[PDB]
């Protein structure tokens, strides 16, 4: 993971997984 | 919808993790 950038190619539930992960792991600036 | 736009975008070309970050 890298909150400065990251470009992913996900879909559906994986996309939501990435969302849940990204928005939950926002402890890092 | 905005989520559907993101959904299609990431599924086609991709999107930034920062982009899903602003959506959640």
């Amino acid at each position: 993971d890298s909150w400065m950038e990251e470009v992913i190619k996900l879909c559906g539930r994986e996309l939501v997984r990435a969302q849940i992960a990204i928005c939950g792991m926002s402890t890092w600036s | 919808q905005l989520y559907s736009a993101l959904a299609n975008k990431c599924c086609h070309v991709g999107c930034t993790k920062r982009s899903l970050a602003r959506f959640c």
